[PDB]
RNA sequence: UAGCUAGUAGGUGGGGUAACGGCUCACCUAGGCGACGAUCCCUAGCUGGUCUGAGAGGAUGACCAGCCACACUGGAACUG
RNA sequence: ACCCGCAGAAGAAGCACCGGCUAACUCCGUGCCAGCAGCCGCGGUAAUACGGAGGGUGCAAGCGUUAAUCGGAAUUACUGGGCGUAAAGCGCACGCAGGCGGUUUGUUAAGUCAGAUGUGAAAUCCCCGGGCUCAACCUGGGAACUGCAUCUGAUACUGGC
């Protein structure tokens, strides 16, 4: 129904004066530990104000994951400018597998059972947009009349 | 050309032998082309004590392989 | 099956056998692919058939002479 | 690159940034030690650091590091040379080893001991 | 050597009685129970939180008395034959004869269900065992050693089998000093202090 | 020109639907048709037609269930200075079965299922979602 | 470093070896080889194998099996 | 071997680390000096970073250091890279050897693939089991060396004709 994490904090690097900015930036995830994601980018003085500008963007999105045997429906390409990634399914009672980073997107859309490749930036506020473009690359047929699979 | 003898299963100062079929030539490490029972000169009032492998010895019977002295008295320390 | 290959003659200056040039395929050191390549050997002959830029099909031997293996059989295209 | 390439050559690769040829291959060699001398260093920071002269016993002659806190050298009293990397200083790969022929230790010490030289038993 | 110094820190980091140097009735001993080490506190940075697993990982190694060399071939063979990590460890080393021992009765702690073992006193299938990484498998049956059974120790340990949780995986009695380990312990009939869901996030280094 | 028959066909296909159409035609031959043969076999194709007797050419109909697409890849993979060439098991298993692999055999052209079921092997030419 | 060259290249006798072949003593002709790097110069035991890894290769050559040469050095010959 | 005695706890515990990544920390001395580190950095009177000191962190009969070689470096791109500019398209065209080349029906079966024989020892990583207390050592078969040669076939595709 619903799962909720925090992947990264970053203060903003700009020498103001004299001293620096008091700004920061952070990233959460929203899903449902069942085939569901979110993610939100926030920009704010200090950290309590900018994980909440981060949350208030994730409860405001939400994309279905293509899932078959319990893995994903197909392996599948999602690009944003240096991250190159390259989500693809993995084999039965398994999840390590998933670690790093990659794996606290899919504790939250709830499927370990899935292998991932970045080919450049593992940055995690530009491959976050990166793994989505793979989402919305998902395929779900809308073709069984004609083509096999499902 | 083939004979009868013996081959070390490995066991550091524990002497157990495997049977074995070779011709009795070159280098004695190696060479056997089949094996046919265990010698174990080691065994005492155990269930398993020298054993042969009455299917694998079945073509080198009689005349089929050599007999050597190392294995002239294998046919009383086995059970028959 | 016999032992055999087929080539272009390229020099009759010697006086019994001639040269010939033969051609074979080899593979590229990492994409794979097959590329010819020459051999221009010795080959054995005492008929005196053939000349320059003729085609002749040979068998390989017993060894012929120093570094000659290789005979010739038949002509198989005349140049023009 | 196009697909007919890379033909009876391998690639080139890069050296895994050797740089103590007066070694010999070895992993440490003698010097008499002729001179001592302070050069500045990089980056900001209220500090110097000091440099060393040193003839080997292999016909070589090169600049060393030194440090530990501080120094004991003396001229010709005979020293060890190996690598070292700095970083402390700009233009230098050698380092002096404590404890060894005239270099000294470290004086009192009750941890590390191990590193650096440390004192001989009795009393 | 074995651990040395006082056990009785391991139940202050906790706040609760984790098992050690128990006697009796195992309660008071004027040993500072219930108290947290320390007066700095208190007010603590709240980890990375990374370190959660690593501190997780401390519990079980303090516990089942294994190092980090031996917990990284125990997670190697836990990531086997069907089930997660986490629950397969958990009942891997439930399987060790210092703790079968312990379960068992013959030891008031693991330090001395081990003292069993590592001065040749533990028996399993007629055999005499001196290794506490041996492993206890189904319808195995564990004893005392005849001319050990009578030992004031172990009749001394009988006084917390009539206080703890009787293990619903294994069975013993006193009036032989025999017992036998029934079956594989499951998750949903064994319930730990430890956190299952942590335990598999390993490795990571 | 004509100087190679798939580095023609894919192309073809792969832009014609980046343009939307609903029929392409290209310059034919007995290689172009034996892949579209598969093609329709398959389901990704609704019609194919062969007209100009002495300069022939292919029109091919791609089969839309709804809207937009019917290739979600369309790639050669294979080289014509090295060809994949695949044993009777070591057919691939394409977009980890979501697509399908096209051989050349010596009974003709086919889908690895088609290969597989009649003990084959042979050389990959097309890798299909 | 781009040229190397009278057993160098083909042929005829008689020897030699257990055996094919200039392996060998003597003739008769002018051929043959080099970019897959011949020539010239430097330097050298090495394969199956190892460590790392989806796979492969630079370097390495222990195991467990193979394998080129040497016994001061430069070399030769018999017995078998 | 394996088992049994006499003596008395008898002779038996350290190594690196304690500013950050990095778990462990506080109290004095020094005062931009002197000393310290893998890198960032520390130091002017409150230095957790130097010296001094009590405790603590991690490993343990070992613990740290280091030399060579790989690896992270998808930072030599076979697997899996680029050339308007940040680093690379010859000043340009012609061309011998090499590389590459429309289409159909015959024909060949080199290349490709299929049915088998022979072999790749001992091993590799892996699946299941055995002789000895575990283990070495020795296994006893799988999985496998995807190549190389022969025999018997296929002819779409590529090449020869």
């Amino acid at each position: 129904e619903l799962q909720e994490k925090l992947i990264a904090v970053n203060r903003v690097s700009k020498t103001v004066k004299g001293g620096r900015i008091f700004s920061f930036t952070a990233l959460t995830v929203v899903g449902d530990g069942n085939g569901r994601v979110g993610f939100g980018y926030g920009k704010a003085r200090e950290v309590p104000a900018a994980i909440q500008k981060a949350m208030e963007k994730a409860r405001r999105n939400m994309i279905n994951v293509a899932l078959n045997n319990g893995t994903l429906q197909h392996p599948v390409k999602g690009v944003h400018t240096g991250s190159r990634v390259f989500m693809q399914p993995a084999s039965e009672g398994t999840g390590i597998i998933a670690g790093g980073a990659m794996r606290a997107v899919l504790e939250v859309a709830g499927v370990h059972n899935v292998l991932a490749k970045a080919y450049g930036s593992t940055n995690p506020i530009n491959v976050v947009r990166a793994t989505i473009d793979g989402l919305e690359n998902m395929n779900s047929p809308e073709m069984v009349a004609a083509k096999r699979g499902k | 050309m083939v004979t009868i003898r013996l081959a070390r299963h490995g066991a550091k100062k524990r002497p157990f032998y495997q049977v074995v079929v070779a011709d009795s030539r070159n280098a004695r490490n190696g060479r056997f082309i089949e094996r046919v029972g265990f010698f174990n000169p080691i065994a005492s009032e155990k269930e398993e004590g020298t054993r042969l492998d009455l299917d694998r010895i079945a073509h080198w019977v009689g005349q089929g392989a050599t007999i050597s002295d190392r294995v002239a008295a294998l046919i009383k320390e086995v059970n028959k | 099956k016999i032992r055999t290959l087929q080539g272009r003659v390229v020099s009759d200056k010697m006086e019994k056998s001639i040269v010939v040039a033969i051609e074979r395929f080899v593979k590229h050191p990492i994409y794979g692919k097959f590329i010819k390549r020459t051999t221009k050997l010795h080959v054995h002959d005492e008929n005196n058939e053939c000349g320059i830029g003729d085609v002749v099909e040979i068998r390989e031997c017993r060894p012929l002479s120093k570094t000659k293996s290789w005979t010739l059989v038949r002509v198989v295209e005349k140049a023009v | 690159a196009t697909v007919n390439q890379l033909v009876r050559k391998p690639r080139a690769r890069k050296v895994a940034k050797s740089n103590v040829p007066a070694l010999e291959a070895c992993p440490q060699k003698r010097g008499v030690c002729t001179r001592v001398y302070t050069t500045t260093p990089k980056k900001p920071n209220s500090a110097l650091r000091k440099v060393c002269r040193v003839r080997l016993t292999n016909g070589f002659e090169v600049t060393s590091y030194i440090g530990g806190e501080g120094h004991n050298l003396q001229e010709h009293s005979v020293i060890l040379i190996r690598g070292g990397r700095v970083k402390d200083l700009p233009g230098v790969r050698y380092h002096t080893v404590r404890g060894a022929l005239d270099c000294s230790g470290v004086k009192d010490r009750k941890q590390a001991r191990s590193k650096y030289g440390v004192k001989r038993p009795k009393a | 050597a074995r651990y040395l110094g006082p056990k009785l820190k391991l139940s202050r980091r906790e706040g609760t009685d984790l098992f050690l140097k128990s006697g009796v009735r195992a309660i008071d001993t004027k040993c500072k129970i219930e108290q947290a080490p320390g007066q700095h506190g208190a007010r603590k940075p709240r980890l990375s939180d990374y370190g959660v697993q690593l501190r997780e990982k401390q519990k079980v190694r303090r516990i089942y008395g294994v190092l980090e060399r031996q917990f990284r071939n125990y997670y190697k063979e836990a990531a086997r034959l069907k089930g997660n990590t986490g629950e397969n460890l958990l009942a891997l080393l439930e399987g060790r004869l210092d703790n079968v021992v312990y379960r068992m009765g013959f030891g008031a702690t693991r330090a001395e269900a081990r003292q069993l073992v590592s001065h040749k006193a533990i028996m399993v299938n007629g055999r005499v065992v001196n290794i506490a990484s041996y492993q206890v498998s189904p319808n195995d049956v564990v004893s005392i050693r005849e001319k050990a059974k009578k030992q004031s120790r172990v009749k001394a340990a009988l006084e917390l089998a009539e206080q703890r949780e009787k293990p619903t995986w294994l069975e013993v009695d006193a009036g032989k000093m025999e017992g036998t380990f029934k079956r594989k312990p499951e998750r949903s009939d064994l319930s730990a202090d430890i956190n299952e869901h942590l335990i598999v996030e390993l490795y990571s280094k | 020109s004509m100087q190679d028959p798939i580095a023609d066909m894919l192309t073809r296909i792969r832009n014609g639907q980046a343009a939307n159409k609903a029929a392409v035609t290209m310059p034919s031959s007995k290689l172009k048709v034996a892949i579209a043969n598969v093609l329709k076999e398959e389901g990704f194709i609704e019609d194919f037609k062969v007209e100009g007797d002495t300069k022939p050419e292919l029109e091919l109909t791609l089969k839309y269930f709804q809207g937009k697409a019917v290739v979600e890849s369309i790639q050669r993979v294979s080289r014509p200075g090295l060809r994949i060439y695949k044993r009777k098991d070591e057919l691939p298993k394409v977009m980890a079965g979501l697509g399908i692999a096209v051989v050349s055999t010596s009974k003709g052209v086919m889908t690895d299922r088609a290969a597989r079921q009649a003990g084959l092997g042979g050389e990959i030419i097309c890798y299909v979602a």
